[PDB]
């Protein structure tokens, strides 16, 4: 399929109170138009940077969004992805530990 | 997809007594590949597993690392024959194990 | 360095 | 000593709101180092070493090349759309080319294009003709074979590309050749009477790595669910592999990590 | 070590339009096995991976039984073809992947 394959992770192994970077990586999709939003408790996180768009040898596109944050126990972090292949935006929750 | 050719694109058939290099470009290289050999009975023989770090794992009847050797070159896995023998004739396949998925390259016949 | 593509 | 120089272009009709329709990016040894898009209209360094080893003449010439490619790709997108009798919608042209210096000192080169996710035209391995994957690419091939385009791109890939790749590998030796160890973390969660164990490796460099789940000392094969190697924001990489087991049975499994930065593979276990 | 034959051992040929039952007893059972099918040209097709917990993995990542059914029974993995068709003819192999090592059962010809 040409739907986005999404993965949510942190730059370092997350510890409550220590600074880190939350990454959302979407790969293997087409067409390249896509929306990827990092969310702290359903609200878009601040300081999100969208990396340059590339593709693999199979011409499928990839995009990485990342944002600096301090992981808080008692806060849910997700990634919302919208694409033409999906009939509704898809949310991918982040497993902190 | 995947094919498995002779390294030399001019070579049609392998020669006796000389080395033979088999090339295999898999669509995914983040995982290793396994070389297998099918005989004339049709039974399948595992030859060697080549890892992405080029670290090879040979069968436990250890003596292929004496005969064949697996390596990585760029984005292509390579199986080398020091001496092509009569027992080295057969159909050679590349197998890629991506998640729980097996992908087979088109076999290369090494006969005559 | 990059280089310019051909016209199709 | 495997080194690669790669350039990829994307020309879109539906890029998205506030997104450049034409984007070109370059990679040395997998690391992004140059970038051009149709909004900034200028080639820009993406690493400190490439900016620290180039003069303004370099970036001016590259920007000229990028703008010329913008115009050419606009027209090529239109032509490809019309050979398919297409008036509008989401259509994309992709280009991928470059050169590899492999560990035996040999040279490889490639230049392939795609239309709407599928192959369109490509310079073949002998670098003597162009191969059209679809009939709509046959006119282009004809034109490109009467303009001596195969030899032009052969001379680029076999020379200019390789020598500039050598220069780039010199400039970024310290960065490209560096080693960064992964921070590994084993985790476990139970649901529906199944215990999912996960092993995450963070922030490793270079990209090649192997993360295996051992059960009772034996490497598991198709039983482990891997996510592949995915990028971090800082040029490092990340991976995670899970495996399912019975409620309990936790001491049987180990995570093994093999990487260029670890003299011996790392072994990790769960600790609830 | 490992063989993988018809459950029905009197039966010589698989039949059209009906289910077809294959049993596979591997020397190691704590790891899953994969059913693969070779054509008459020799092309190799991945059919299914059956995990030790009986959780099936089908081509293109699917977990859905459209045509095939994989399961585990005692010390034998079982592959059934719901509707045996003309394109399901071929030589069926069992593959066990233990410690980066592949072990193959002798193939079984399923032909009309």
């Amino acid at each position: 399929d040409l739907t986005p394959k999404v993965q949510v992770y942190s730059r370092f192994p997350a510890s409550a109170g220590t600074k880190n970077v939350l990454n959302c990586f979407a790969a293997g999709f087409h067409p390249p138009k896509i929306s990827i939003t990092l969310m702290k408790d359903g609200v878009p996180m601040e300081g999100a940077q969208y990396s340059d768009m590339s593709f693999n040898d199979d011409w499928t596109f990839q995009r990485l969004v990342h944002a600096d944050f301090t992981p808080s126990s008692g806060s849910t972090y997700a990634c919302k992805v919208e694409h033409e292949t999906l009939k509704e935006p898809q949310v991918y929750k982040w497993d902190p530990e | 997809t995947m094919e498995a050719r002779f390294l030399n694109r001019n070579m049609k058939h392998p020669q006796e007594g000389q080395p033979l290099e088999l090339e295999c470009m898999p669509f995914n290289i983040d995982n290793g590949v396994s070389w297998i050999r099918q005989d004339k009975d049709g039974k399948l023989h595992f030859i060697v597993y080549i890892s992405p770090l080029s670290r090879t794992a040979f069968p436990r009847n250890e003596r292929t690392s004496s005969q064949f050797e697996g390596s990585k070159q760029g984005s292509s896995f390579r199986l080398v024959v020091k001496n092509f023998r009569a027992q080295d004739q057969g159909t050679y396949f590349c197998i890629a194990n991506i998640n729980q998925m097996l992908y087979f390259s088109s076999g290369q016949p090494a006969f005559f | 360095i990059d280089w310019f593509d051909g016209k199709e | 000593e495997l080194h690669t120089l790669r350039y990829i272009r994307t020309a879109m009709t539906d890029p998205g709101p506030g997104q450049p329709w034409f984007v070109t990016v370059g990679y040395v040894d997998g690391e992004l180092f140059v970038h051009y898009n149709s909004t900034a209209r200028r080639y820009v360094p993406r690493t400190e070493w490439i900016a620290a080893n180039t003069d303004q003449q370099y970036w001016d010439g590259q920007t000229q090349i990028g703008q010329l490619n913008e115009q050419i790709n606009r027209e090529n997108l239109g032509i490809r759309q019309r050979r398919y009798n297409q008036t509008g919608g989401s259509h994309t042209v992709q280009w991928m080319f470059g050169c590899d210096i492999l560990e035996d000192g040999t040279i490889r080169g490639y230049r392939q294009s795609a239309y709407d996710g599928r192959d369109f035209i490509a310079l073949d391995k002998d670098m003597k003709t162009f191969t059209a994957a679809v009939p709509e690419a046959v006119p282009t091939k004809r034109k490109w074979e009467e303009e001596s385009e195969p030899e032009r791109w052969k001379n680029y890939l076999e020379e200019t590309c390789v020598e500039w790749l050598r220069r780039y590998v010199e400039y970024g030796k310290a960065e490209l050749g560096r080693r960064e160890r992964p921070e590994v973390r084993v985790w476990g969660k139970e649901a529906d009477g199944i215990l999912t164990l996960s092993c995450r490796a963070h922030g490793f460099y270079p990209r090649p790595i192997v993360v295996s789940w051992l059960k009772d000392g034996a490497v598991r094969g198709q039983d482990a669910h891997s996510g592949g190697i995915v990028p971090n924001g800082d040029g490092t990489y990340h991976t995670w592999v899970t495996i399912e087991a019975q409620p309990g049975d936790g001491d049987k499994y180990q995570c093994r990590v093999e990487h260029a930065s670890l003299p011996q593979p790392g072994l990790y276990s769960w600790k609830l």
